[PDB]
């Protein structure tokens, strides 16, 4: 009930409570203080004399004379349901709303239970976005892990909230029941200012997207386990849908350095002796335990595809996060800040993108036939028009071929009409279409990679 | 080139040197640590 | 042994209370419902178990039994066609019953406790039997499993059980002594199997591709090791390797790869053809599966299983292949286990391990004369991915020095449609001067100076490359744009295997002898033509280019006589015009 | 407490034309200027503190110099305040803690000071927090934590220092307060790198929390070149809500003006980059052109002396003089260089004098400096 | 630091500043002037590049070195000025006309 | 100690051959490292020097006796570093040193030794 | 103890062209001869010994290859002193501590080489003790230390190595003795980076 006082050391996060050997490891505890104002905790460490707890926000108030410990968890649950798929929660997971707390139907424990390699299966369908980049040079199939590798100053909240809003599944082209496979968002972010707060809540609810998605918001100075839980929430909660009620789902995780950077503070804090660069030993498999949740199964109809939005800290391909996050998912996506400067919107870099999975998207049945075609010959232009402008810029216009010359006004009108384009939601035949404009302004016989089939009925 | 990349490799070595040191520290505080409160039971 | 009781709790760390007794590295399942671990510490009266599981939700005063056995294999019939994981553990069964997830603490058998097999005796009572000798038969789906004596036992028999049908817990023989030997019995991985002694390297490992068996071969005891880039089509290099290879059963380790290579080899190569008998290449495969949000200790288990599964079939007097995936991944998860026992790294992070764990599992493998009279063989070829893709990290430094043959898979080469794609310029071998005799021996007397003569020609090709795209390759003299067609017709029409033909995916040794030779025929004619002073246009526009381009896609029956037949034909040709 | 925290709509002039129109903070924002010894990170403090828009000013020194600290108390009960008349001093409730000084009365003042500016925004005024080098509060924890005897981070920091950084640095804002008024808190803090690099965590824990972010450079403090702000290091992020405001209260394409002088910027890099490897004599006309433009800029538009009589408070009509004098000129000699005429010409009109001592003229007759100078140019540039 | 306060009109001259500023503007174009020839060549250079290569060098050589004479505030501004005057007038955007005028 | 044994005490002349100097050191860094001793440079212990001075200087030629002892440890520069400290203190001990190289062993040469970086 | 130190004003002229042309040493100063392996120092040492204008050398070698304290003792008895006629050996008090030979006696050979050299100058001569890898030296203490389990300093060695070096480095200079006459101790320590 309100058990276990005789405290005897407080420092820090840190607090030694004397003998307790009933606490399960990992359990969860509040501390009520000598003046009524409460607490939260977590047991690590118990041994047969003490038992260490960690508290969660702050200990300013608390007295060795004064103080007690009780039990409120064994383990860490989340109570889920279908009616949270309008609402708002943080960290932890209690409502940071008005709404009242709803009612759940299974506690489940937020983390654990790996899926297994013989009851999976083949990712093929792909997913819309809206952005035509992203579909028709670096295809998003679902099941598939493809992180976005923002910058310091580049737009990475902006480029999450269009997405949120404009992504969509087309099941047009392949063929079945419409009104049979309902789509959601788990947008999660981590370590948001004030600021980033209300410009998430002001785009979700000006659209109305905010019917389908269910936010999990951890603003930056609440303490930092709920900043470790918080993805563990968010995958719960996607994962239950989608293996439970045959949704599609799509999970975005904002800023997993700050995820990175608390982990590294919690170990630091628990004296672990860091391994590598100041990080902890232990972060390939921890953050394998959530870059790995999201797949496709066989017998099963949903699907959970994760787009981690990270951010290399120094503009660095080598620190231990984006090396590790690349070494772990399959794909990415590079804001470029040359183009952000020059005022292109949204901000890809389309030469050092890739896709994995592209290839088992792509084709005759789900979207169209030209489309790997059409995306080499785009690369392939587009590389040869920002070599020659470089050219160009050191010996003239004066000494140039006419191959030359088109070559460069190509890639000068791919930057301004292919990759900025503001606010639109280009589905993927005006994205086609656009493609094939573009490329006309090429004569046949460059067109070394397009079949002629092809190049007949459009041009 | 190779000029700029056995700089790149000397600038290396010497970072990775000065982590070492400060592993070798930590463990020497954290024995030192154990060995004291393996001593403060009351007092 | 004697239960313990439980101490403290610190995340995967357990301290036992009350072992006075366990032994050093041993399985001990800790907790109320069992969390099989590992005794890695004793200090007086405890004991530090290192858990494999979560450990959250545990409490101080639960049993903790200890079992004696330092993590062992269960070697026997049974293991054909079958997927396990890091630690032997049957994935279908346990799918079977946990649903679609991997819950805590399951317990399962690796062989199937329940099947009944088809037992022939091969001995007689008071007879002598010791380890490593034959004890019956029975027939697993495919071939004739034997089933040998334990190593390091012994005694004289008493009794034998006639033939019919057992299962693999009836005492099938036993001995004087009164030991009881069963179908089956384990050993602990970490311990290599004994032989007579090892042989030396005098037989090459026939893969079926003509640029590794030709230009860069490796005995029936070698170590390759390939790399691999993001888009460089590995896998179906390893597949067509798996395929057509001249081993007799091929295993499969992989720490940390997809689930796709399941869907892949199951579903294509069953519905495809094993091509000796038409069925599954399933029935002569052990593989091993491990995604990356498995147990460490899973991880280090896996590799260490493989190896000494494939001894095991090596021991029954076969011929084994190993396909080691991703050593790079095993060289992460030994490291993270580094990191968490709180020891001082090396260069880049590493222990001061990386360089002897790899030399004890690449030094397991070579042709052996095995306790039984016999000949076996295992040969490992594994990969090794960079994080980044250079040749200078520990992993590689040591894989390098610790192998033999070395194949530089490429992703510019799969680019330019070079399918495989193997860089004769970065690559090479060390098989070739001990393996010569067998050459003269057996597939005729100049094959190595042909050999030697076509590496040359390859060679002085690229030599001259590196400047032809500047003044572009029309202001040659002859002699070197008849060198440069030369070499195209080279790396065109003899280093290039469509592995999806039905009659091109085998190029035997003697087809591959007789397409070199063709072509030093025609580089000797053009030779001869331009020393005399004929144009540069005619040799390129004769017929012998094409029918020695149609070469390699004929069959194996009647290449002697196209060989005859054009061979007659170039030097006949040559002279016209 | 509050009622409800509003979102910032209105910038926060403070006189230097780089800090006002390439970089801005909003009325509610945060702020970091990093850099190595011998860049002013003081100067442009005291210039924020002595020519801003605010009501009051409270200036923390956090181990400071007491030279640097009474040069304050000596000359701004002598100063104009720009908005009432009265003394400067009359607006400033300074709190020094020099370097001598006991040492954990460093986070002592970070807290006073934050604690007093947040009481005058709760009364109404527009406060303005000036925090300087916040690093010393790192060393402070640094050396309690070594007396703690405690297990440290990287390079010693102990594990918290995060924790309280984005706790002091998330109770600055634009708020309602409970009495149904409007107050404002912006904070401004120096981080002092220990050899320059921005790998420090104190350096790093302060991005990802703030506004802007003013990145100082040390060569272009060598070449007494001053402000030092690295002009692509540098960013912000309010520079989209503020547009309303400008095309409210200085022009209507003021926003395109400022895309293109970036634009401008930005672009030139790039050819500095094959200048630099092969050298700005096998550059064609247009792109040596533009190097020059890029030149002119950097020294007559982004340059700013504090010790001049009226080159030290620029106001947005004058910076947008300028800029749209720039442009004009830019697009004149574009033209030109198609007809054919050369670039030494080109550069040797008299407007590139005129243009570039554009900045030492004073905010009274500058409408009209400005319109002459405009018609001059539009003039002269087709006369030839 | 210290110097913005203790320098200047009424105290040494009128001029001081102003001359401290234009001397570290020049020496820095010609250090960097010393890279672009050490890149090009001395010979491929423009007519006035040479002239800043000519006073960073007449700089080093007679406005540094000094021997262990003790000179004047005056002495040395004289030879500042000698200095600067190598440079054409116009180019010395730091200076105003009417000290440019009256020194030169 | 063979050696030594056979050449002062039964007048012959041994000629010792010692290959892969490199994993010696291997061994030896990693036996060492798990005392705990502070690791020096690179990994490899601060006594290195010592040790290699240990085994090397027990080659030479006594006055009286007739024998003698004649060492050749081959070694192979870890990634052709001539400042790695393997190759460094084998530098520092020996006298003399007979370097191969990689150029004449791409032109087809055998023994590729480069006579500019070596002497005795 | 002496009375006085006096302030030298006379060449220490050691043969070699560079090191007396270009880079001189005064007779009571100090030097150092850092250079990688193979390089000459120990050729360019033992050309000092044999061709100084001291009146006595004191070589001192703490992990220095027996082959050269063999090599000076095995030649120089049969040359000449180049200032009187005797033999060269007479004028020489080489200590030899090589390198397989214990440790900690390394950093005794230095005390004792230095002292040795003081009492030389106590009497009125005028010697130059040439020492040989005081980064041997420092080895050995870094040793020491570490079993003496104490915190390091920057790359292990312990933080007085400084204080160590300039004080045997301090002890050398020219000084007029408490006999009235004069003397003198050149010192040129070798490092090995
Ligand atoms: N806006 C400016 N205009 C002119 N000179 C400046 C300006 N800012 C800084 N300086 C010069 O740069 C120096 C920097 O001084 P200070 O601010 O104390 O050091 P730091 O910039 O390293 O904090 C000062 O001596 C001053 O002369």
């Amino acid at each position: 009930k309100k058990e276990y006082t005789g405290i005897t050391y407080i420092s820090g996060p840190l607090l030694f409570v004397e003998n307790a050997k009933d606490l399960a490891y990992g359990a969860i505890v509040d501390i009520k203080d000598g003046t009524g104002r409460v607490r939260g905790g977590q047991v690590i460490e118990v041994s047969e004399e003490y038992a260490v707890i960690q508290v969660f926000e702050e200990t300013t108030g608390l007295d060795l004379a004064t103080t007690s410990v009780s039990l409120v968890e064994d383990v860490a649950r989340l109570g889920v349901s279908k009616e949270m798929l309008g609402r708002r929660f943080n960290g932890i997971g209690k409502p940071i709303d008005g709404l009242p707390p709803i009612t759940p139907e299974k506690r489940l424990p937020i983390t654990g239970l790996p899926l297994n390699p013989v009851a999976r299966r083949k990712p093929e369908q792909f997913i819309q976005t809206g952005i035509s980049t992203i579909d028709v040079m670096n295809t998003l199939v679902r099941g598939q892990k493809l992180p976005i590798f923002s910058g310091s100053g580049l737009p990475a909240n902006e480029i999450a909230a269009q997405i949120a809003r404009q992504a969509t599944v087309r099941p047009d082209l392949s063929g079945e029941g419409e009104k049979e496979e309902p789509f959601a968002v788990v947008f999660a972010a981590m370590g948001i200012t004030q600021r980033e707060l209300s410009y998430f809540i002001q785009e979700f609810e000006r659209t109305g997207a905010l019917s389908r998605s269910v936010l999990f918001l951890n603003k930056a100075d609440d303490p930092t386990i709920e900043r470790i839980l918080t993805p563990r929430m968010a995958l719960t909660v996607a994962e239950y849908l989608a293996f439970e009620h045959d949704y599609h789902v799509l999970v975005i995780l904002t800023d997993m350095t700050n995820y990175c950077e608390a982990l590294r503070e919690i170990g630091a804090a628990r004296e672990e002796i860091p391994g590598r660069r100041g990080y902890p030993g232990y972060m390939y498999t921890d953050l394998a335990t959530i870059y790995e949740r999201a797949g496709v199964v066989e017998g099963k109809k949903g699907s959970v595809t994760q787009i981690p939005i990270l951010s290399m800290p120094d503009d660095d391909r080598t620190h231990p996060i984006p090396d590790l996050t690349g070494y772990i998912t399959e794909g990415q996506i590079q804001l470029s800040r040359e183009l952000h400067r020059k005022g292109i919107y949204p901000p890809i870099d389309p030469l050092p993108s890739l896709s994995r999975l592209m290839n088992n998207g792509v084709g005759k049945g789900k979207t169209r036939e030209d489309h790997k075609q059409v995306s080499d010959q785009l690369y392939s232009a587009y590389a040869n028009g920002v070599d020659i402008r470089k050219l160009v810029a050191i010996i003239g216009e004066d000494a140039l071929t006419e191959n030359d010359r088109r070559y460069l006004q190509f890639a000068d009108a791919f930057e301004r009409f292919f990759i900025n384009q503001g606010q639109q939601n280009r589905s993927i035949e005006e994205s086609l279409q656009i493609a094939w404009a573009l490329l006309s302004m090429l004569p046949q016989g460059e067109l070394k990679r397009i079949s002629k089939d092809h190049i007949g009925k459009y041009y | 080139i190779p000029g700029i990349r056995a700089q790149i490799r000397f600038i290396q070595q010497v970072l990775e040197q000065r982590e070492r040191e400060d592993t070798f520290r930590l463990k020497r505080i954290k024995g030192k640590i154990e060995a004291r409160e393996a001593e403060e039971e009351g007092g | 042994m004697i239960q313990g009781v439980i101490q403290k709790i610190a995340g995967p760390a357990v301290i036992a209370k009350g072992m006075l007794g366990a032994r050093m590295y041993d399985i001990c399942k800790v907790g109320e419902e069992g969390l099989v671990g590992e005794i890695i510490r004793l200090d007086g009266d405890t004991a530090f178990v290192q858990v494999y599981e979560d450990t959250s939700g545990l409490k101080v005063g639960e049993p903790v039994v200890s079992t004696g056995l330092p993590l062992a294999v269960e070697l026997g019939p049974g293991m054909l066609n079958g997927i396990y994981d890091g630690i032997q553990r049957p994935l279908e069964r346990i799918r079977e019953k946990t649903g679609i997830y991997i819950t805590r603490g399951v317990v399962v058998h690796a062989l199937d406790r329940e099947k009944k097999w088809a037992w022939t005796p091969m001995v007689k009572p008071g007879d002598e039997v010791r380890g490593g000798m034959v004890l019956g038969t029975v027939p697993e789906f495919g071939f004739t499993h034997k089933i040998l004596v334990p190593p390091d036992v012994r005694g004289r028999v008493k009794e034998v059980k006639p033939a019919g049908e057992y299962t693999v817990e009836e005492p099938v023989v036993v001995l004087e002594d009164g030991t009881e030997l069963k179908m089956y019995h384990t050993w602990p991985v970490r311990r290599a199997r004994p032989v007579q002694r090892k042989l030396d390297p005098n037989t090459p490992f026939l893969t079926g591709m003509r640029i590794l068996d030709v230009l860069f071969p490796v005995a029936m005891g070698g170590t390759a090791a390939i790399p691999g880039p993001f888009g460089s089509g590995k896998t179906v290099t390893q597949q067509s390797l798996a395929k057509w290879s001249n081993a007799d059963v091929v295993v499969y380790v992989g720490c940390g790869e997809r689930g796709n290579e399941m869907t892949d080899v199951l579903v294509e190569f069953p519905e495809l053809t094993d091509p000796k008998t038409g069925g599954p290449l399933m029935h002569r495969t052990v593989l091993i599966a491990n995604t990356s949000n498995m147990p460490v200790a899973a991880r280090e288990a896996s590799i260490y299983v493989g190896v000494t599964i494939a001894e095991y079939f090596r021991d029954q007097g076969f011929s084994v292949a190993l396909m080691a995936d991703s050593t790079s991944r095993w060289a992460e998860a030994l490291r993270e286990i580094s990191s968490r026992l709180e020891e001082m790294p090396a260069e880049e992070g590493y222990p001061p391990y990386l360089a002897a764990r790899l030399a004890a599992f690449y030094e397991r493998a070579g042709k052996v004369i095995t306790l039984g009279g016999e000949e076996g063989a295992v040969t490992i070829v594994g990969a090794v991915s960079p994080p980044g893709g250079d040749m200078s990290e520990p992993v590689t430094q040591s894989t390098l020095r610790i192998v033999g043959a070395f194949w530089r898979l490429d992703a510019s080469l799969a680019f330019r449609r070079h399918f495989p794609a193997i860089n004769w310029n970065g690559s090479y071998s060390l098989f070739t001067s001990a393996l010569d005799p067998w050459y003269r021996e057996n597939v005729a007397e100049d094959y190595p100076e042909l050999r030697d003569a076509i590496s040359e020609l390859l060679q002085r090709e690229a030599g001259l490359q590196e400047i032809v795209q500047l003044v572009g390759p029309d202001a040659l003299q002859d002699a070197e744009r008849l060198v440069i067609e030369v070499g195209r017709i080279i790396r065109e029409d003899f280093l290039q295997q469509n592995a999806y033909h039905e009659v091109d995916a085998y190029c035997s040794m003697k087809k591959a002898y007789g397409i070199m030779k063709m072509i030093l025929a025609f580089y000797k004619e053009a030779e001869a033509a331009i020393k005399r002073g004929v144009s540069i246009d005619e040799i390129l526009q004769l017929p012998v280019l094409e029918r020695i381009g149609r070469a390699r896609y004929v069959s194996e029956e009647e290449f002697p006589a196209y060989f005859e037949e054009a061979m007659k034909e170039i030097q006949g040709a040559f002279k016209a015009l």
